[PDB]
């Protein structure tokens, strides 16, 4: 269960990430520039992030499943079909045991 | 008119593998019965199967110089021992290639230390009276605990990697 690692550290980095733009916006306000833009650093760091906590939310999201059927049916024989739960009798063989 | 230890324990086992529906088994002799085979399970009033399995056992058997000349059923209730038309018309079918084949039944109400032998002899399958070691030896491998690797015909038709003669049982109970 690795890809749920893979997704924490995706989520856990864009948090760092967050974290450090919030600052980095205070410093903004602080000094009164308000003409850059952000640093590449962080917009890499959330990118990448995003891209591996996909790759790996696509993996444990599920399995797919054939909408056919009978492939469910090639295993699979008359022992099972045959009990009828609701229509037994113990007057047999087992009751001398 | 003799009852082989290895046929009187593969048969009490096919019994209690599948102890809640009605059986039918096989002797195959070359009256000395040699060798029990546990073909089948469920509901047996059908046709195609059981005559594909004659007709194979027959096809297998010349092989080695053996021939039939025995059937036995255990239907599923205990307290019931009568021979049900199917038996009888198996029985008058093998005594047409055969004419001393004798029917089984088992009591089955003791199934613990049982036969019902039938026999035509140009009457419809009237009763006989009782004619040991293989007791224990049936009893210590019952607990031992192995019918479940005893494959039958119905098995067979399902995962034809089996065999249907068994001789892991045969030597098993030859070393005792
Ligand atoms: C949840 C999703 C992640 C939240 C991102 C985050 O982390 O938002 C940043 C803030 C900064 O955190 P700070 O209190 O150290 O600076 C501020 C302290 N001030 C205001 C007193 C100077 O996080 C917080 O505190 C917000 C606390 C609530 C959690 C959201």
């Amino acid at each position: 269960s690795l890809w749920k690692g893979l997704v924490g550290i995706g989520l856990f980095a864009l948090a760092h990430a967050a974290f450090s733009a919030a600052q980095h916006r205070s410093y903004m306000r602080l000094t009164e520039k308000e003409d850059e833009s952000l640093p590449i650093d962080i917009v890499l760091q959330t990118l990448l992030a995003f891209a591996v906590t996909c790759y790996g939310i696509v993996h444990i999201a599920g399995e797919f499943k054939d909408m056919d059927a009978t492939s469910e049916l090639k295993n699979k024989t008359f022992d099972t079909l045959r009990n009828h739960p609701s229509f037994y009798v113990f007057n047999h063989r087992g009751r001398v045991l | 008119v003799k009852l082989t230890t290895q046929a009187y324990c593969k048969m009490v086992l096919h019994g209690a593998k599948y102890p809640h529906c009605a059986v039918n088994g096989l002797l195959v002799a070359e009256t000395l019965f040699v060798d029990c085979i546990p073909l089948f399970h469920g509901t047996l009033a059908l046709a195609p199967m059981l005559e594909v399995a004659l007709t194979l056992i027959d096809s297998w058997c010349k092989d080695h110089s053996y021939v039939i000349a025995g059937y036995y059923q255990a239907n599923e209730r205990v307290k019931d021992a009568s021979p049900n038309q199917v038996a009888e018309k198996v029985a008058s079918r093998i005594a047409e290639g055969f004419s001393d084949t004798a029917l089984i039944m088992v009591d089955n109400t003791k199934f613990t230390m049982t036969i019902h032998v039938y026999e035509h002899h140009e009457n419809r399958w009237r009763c006989r009276d009782p004619h040991p070691e293989a007791q224990r030896i049936s009893a210590s491998l019952l607990d031992s605990r192995s019918y479940e690797t005893l494959v039958d015909f119905d098995n067979h038709l399902d995962d034809i990697r089996n065999d249907w003669t068994n001789p892991e049982i045969n030597k098993a109970v030859l070393h005792l």
